[PDB]
This record gives C-alpha cells, structure tokens and sequence, in this order.
C-alpha cells in the first residue's frame, strides 16, 4: 500500500487518512539577546518569545518590554543557533523565501523620555535568515529624543516549511 | 522511541587532513538533520535541514551517515553536536563527537 | 481502503483525493454585542463581524463603527456563545494555543472630541478564550480626550483547528 | 488506486503521500501601474511588487517607493490583466472570498511637505477583485498637507485558492 | 441527510440526584457535539469540541450518547440543546433536552 | 511535458455571427483555463479559472475545448490568447488564435 508524510497521518483504529492536528499548532520559545543593531548605537536584551508553527507559518510572539534608546532607523536580530526549546533545531526558524520584506507589522512603542510617555509606532518587517541568524528591520515610524523605550506586546509571521 | 549515535564519539586528525563525522540513526520516518560546532562559548552552525551553511560550504559535505571535512585546521577543533528530528517533532535525538586537530 | 478526514477529501467519479477548496475558506458571522471592558468605563456596541476560516487561521473582519470613549487601555470581550452564524459553534472559534499575544494588529481611529477628528492609532491583541469568550486587549497606542471613537475597518486573526 | 491533486502529491520512488514543499511558498512578480484612486485626484506610478502563495494566501510584498500626494482616503489599483510573471495566471489573484475588507495592514509613510519628512499611517485594507483588478482602500490614518510620498516597504495579503 | 434526536426529549429529576440528558446521532464522518444550557434569558456553555467547560468540568461528563450529571440543583433547570456536526459544517443538527429539578 | 494548441490559429468570420475560438490541451492532473484578448496596447480578460469575466458574461460561453460568442463586432478583432495551466504551476501551455471580424 502507499504510506503517508506529515502533516499526513494514516489513523490506524480507523482506515483514516487525515491532517495533523499539530500542523496548524507547534509550540516553541527561544530564550536568547534580542540585538539591536545601528552604526553609531548597539545594543542587547534578554528576551524569551514564544513560537508557532501554524501551517507554513511562523509566529513569533513577544512580550512587553523596556529597553534602551533606539535610532530614527535600526535592525533586531535574533540569533536562533542557540536558545530554541526543547526538539527545536535552528533550521525549523528556516523561511520559505528570499522576498525581502517577507512580512511587515507595527509596534506601539513609548519613548520614555523625562517622565514623559510619548505614544509612537515603529514599523517591523522580517527580512534576512542568515545560518539561523534571522534580522528584523525597523524601518521607522514615530520618533523623538528619548532615553529609554517600553514595547507593548507584538507579533511577525513569516513563510515557513516544516 | 528512536536511536541516534556516533560509531567515533572522539576523533583526533592531524592538520590539514580530511575527516568524516558520523551521525547513525534510526526509527525515523521522515527525518531532519543539523550540525552545531561549539568551542568554549562560540555556537556555529555547519548543518540545517540536510543543508550546508555558507561559512561551511566551500569545504563540508553531509550525508545521512555524517560530515565529510576536506581539509581542518586548529580554528576546527572542538565539539560538534548532531541532532535528528522527526517532522512534526514528536520524536528527536542528539549526539557529540568531539573533534581534536593535531 | 482508508475513509478520508476533513480537510483531505476523496473524489467518486475521478480517483481523487484532494484537499478540500473550502478548506482555505469558510464563512461565519457572528452577530451580537462588542464588549469593551476597563476598570472606570464599560459599554457595549451592537457589531456583526463577519469570520472567516482559512487553513488553520480564524479570521475577523471588523467593519467601519462609532463607538463611545474609551479609556488608554482597554479589552474587547466577544461573547461566541451565541450570535454565531448557521452551522457554527461556539467550539468553532477556539484558538489553537494559550501564547499571548497570539497575533497583534492595529486599527486606524479617529478621537472625536468637540468638532474634531483626530486620526490615532489602537494596538489590539488576541488574548484569551474562555468558555467561548473571546478577549482583545487594547494595549494602548496614540491617545486624546475624546467623547465618541470612529472605528476604520480592521483584520485580526489567530491560529484555530477544523 | 487514487490519483493525488496538488497540494497532495505521490512520491513513487517511495509509496509517499504528502503535501507539496512548493505550497507553503510559490513566488511571482506583478510589474505594472500602481493607481491611486480618488474622486479629486489621480495618479499612476510603475511599481514592481513580489507575490508569494503561501497555503491558501497570497501576499504582496510593497518595496520602498516615493510617490505624489495622496488625499486623505484614496484607494489603490492593480490591474493583474497584464504584468505578473511567467506562468502566473490573473485568475491565480482571486480572493478566496468577497468579505470587505478581506484583511487589513498598516503602511508607514513620510508627508515630504517643504524640507520637513514627517512620520505617518495609512490603514491598507483589502476591498475587491474584479475581473484581475485588486483594490486597496486607504480608510486613511494621520496626514497632513505634503506633496510627497515616501512608504516604507510593506507587506499584505488575502485568503485565495490553488 | 444526518440525524440527531434525544430518547428523553423531557426530562424530570429530583434535587441533588444524577442524570444523564442522552444525544443520539448518526450520519457523520466525523462529528463534533456542543451542549448549550438556556434559562429565561442566560445561555450557558456546557460542552464544546467533545471537551466540558471549566464552569461545568466538576461535575459534567461526556459520551457521544450523551451528558452524564454527578448532581443537579434548582439553578439547573431549563433546556439543554445538543448540536452536532460535520467537520467542515456541510452538515448539521440540533435537539433540545427540557430538564426540570424538582 | 504537456500541450496546448489550437485547432483553427486563425479565424476570418463576418460581423454580427457567432465564433468558437478552440483551446485543445493535455497532458495536465487538474487544469485551469485563462482567456485575454490582445487588441494593440487593451489587455482585457475574457476567462479566469475557468469563468467568464462580467464584462463578456451576456454573450462568451466556456468549456475546456474553447470559447463561443454569440454575436461579434469590429471591436473583437484581435488576438485571443489561452493560457492553461496546472495547480501548484509546475507545467503551463500558450496558444494565440487570431480574430478578424469582417
């Protein structure tokens, strides 16, 4: 007889050819320095986001969180070589194309500046993946002096296979 | 559920020879191979998804028996961790097989 | 010979065995009232969302509405446990994990104050589901004392199984 | 014996069934006349914009670009008649639905007004396919008077089926 | 071209006793069953996606057949409407259950 | 791998009558069909997935072996290009059938 492939499945106890139940759902978290990258200002966090394989998809949940200031433009990268959870290997973070961006999504930021709050978005889009070194650009959005800045909670799927 | 091992868990090769890391492994149905090479606290990636990284390239070839160096210098030695994972990650294993350039 | 599961189907007149095209499209609507909840200020809203299911993917299409203020924060409560459309269920919107946020768009507001329109920015979250309520948090974004919001239409999605 | 439709495929040289690798990721390219639609303003810039089938969605991946002054609304045309890519058919744009919008993105922008660049919206949803052409209105967002345009690259995409 | 009916379509139990309000189907491939409370103006989740609720997982379990109740109070009382279908909804049905505590 | 062709890659007919362009194929699992019409620099879309466009719906008729108008006029003189391919677009066929209303 022929045999099957996930998300392929042949259910046994009933002559059931189906689709996984964890193909649209895998979880995962990568623990690891989130780093911010600019010519003239550099720096790094720790961060520990949640992932979701969902289909062909990737989902990388983050958290809220303060860092230091940032440039008008900018670059995260998250270097998935170590950090992955327990079963995950660096190549599962592997997108599906080249196309730059792949993906792009806003942040609600807020520039903490004296003990003002200033209300802004920054524009994310997912464009490199560089032997598990994947490199989120910031193209802009709203900005003025500050010294610190508190993320809200934010999300940026790319294409993925698995 | 699955087995995965190394028939050499400890290789030494002089400089500049070729070498041949074996990955064996077993119980999968559809499996996905990768190589980390660490050194002290440097992490490096060799092989993800039966695939060559660029910074190995020019010089490593994979085979579902293992990674075949053309050549190895000083900078090379260290431990090189292989994992195998089943698709749908349901199953995975792991093995070391520390490499010393002479 | 193996039965077939939904979303792999099997074809009588051809030998098939293809995925199904309603796979990557299903249409609901969901008619009822937009809970907004914080501490100081509730209301609720008469909206109907239209839903749609795509792959393993819920989502929501959220239509031009005027709404009451609302405080910086903020959650949006949707009860599924009725209003949802015929051959629905409640089940049918449940999300494929507990990860917050799992997906976080924006939605373009307009902070109608005296005579005024002032364009802002809502930051919305897909939270929680209990017991088939659904909650979106407004994390926050660009704020003004208002007496009414004018809502543009906006998108939220999140991982789901079918 | 059953044949396999895409995305299923029967693998001989192993009695494999699976799900297409090339589902998750089709690339393609749209080069045409980006139109900027309104009632007291028109206009029509060439633009060169990537495509990617990703499962049952299609995205389109916005490069940098620098337009003319946009009105607070305004939609946007792609007339996919003529322009995609080699093996690329109009029909293979078609959205899985006629839901407005099918799904909503925010763009980052710049009013280049006199010398000034300032940091703007625009809520992009994804209204209507009709016979190849894709409209995307502009609900609007934050503006002011400019007569300029520099976007940022972004990214959106619609549920559609292959 | 599916069917789902109830053997008790009425139901009268004493307070603080089991019951079990019994949902009979067929017809399906593969159904998915939801079990919906309704006094007066509340409507109440009881079961969704062959899995009890948290305000009900105490003391409510399911079986295709149907809901089995470990006890029932006052606060009980009202219709019990049992919906089942077809994965991909091209088909489904409804049955009410009536329970009256006494 | 697959083929498309025409059975008549020119047709001469007079004003006002009907017109079947036909689009022969195989070699394709599972097809889809596309018809536009080329007239010096207008593009205008005729079929798409194996559906008539709006603006031809009240007088194009389509089946996998072509095309039939109704009626037809000095506007519908031009070129006719069917393109055919496969899902997933693995394979895809051209053909061209030249139009002259008389």
């Amino acid at each position: 007889l022929p045999t099957y492939r996930y998300p392929l499945e042949l259910d046994t106890a009933n002559n059931r050819v189906q689709v996984a139940d964890r193909f649209g759902m895998r979880t995962g978290t990568w623990t690891g320095q989130l780093q911010y990258q600019h010519p003239q200002l550099s720096w790094r966090a720790n961060v520990t986001l949640n992932l979701m394989k969902v289909d062909d998809w990737l989902v990388l949940s983050f958290s809220q969180m303060t860092t230091n200031s940032i440039m008008a433009d900018g670059k995260f990268v998250i270097n998935f070589v170590s950090g992955l959870s327990s079963g995950w290997q660096t190549g599962d973070t592997e997108p599906s194309s080249t196309i730059d961006p792949l993906s792009t999504t806003f942040a609600a930021v807020q520039f903490l500046n004296n003990g003002q709050r200033i209300d802004a978005f920054r524009i994310m889009g997912v464009s490199e993946w560089t032997d598990g070194e994947l490199e989120i650009k910031n193209y802009g959005g709203t900005y003025t002096g500050h010294t610190q800045v508190y993320w809200a909670p934010w999300t940026i799927m790319y294409p993925c296979n698995v | 559920s699955v087995t995965v091992h190394s028939s050499e868990p400890e290789v030494r090769i002089p400089e500049n020879n070729p070498v041949k890391l074996s990955c064996a492994y077993s119980g999968f149905s559809s499996p996905r191979v990768e190589w980390k090479f660490d050194q002290g606290d440097t992490t490096r990636l060799v092989c993800y998804n039966n695939k060559i990284t660029a910074s190995y390239e020019d010089r490593v070839t994979f085979l579902p028996t293992g990674i075949t160096f053309k050549s190895v210098t000083r900078e090379d030695t260290g431990t090189y961790t292989c994992m195998v994972s089943e698709e749908g990650g349901n199953s995975y294993g792991e093995v070391k097989v520390k490499l010393i350039v002479l």
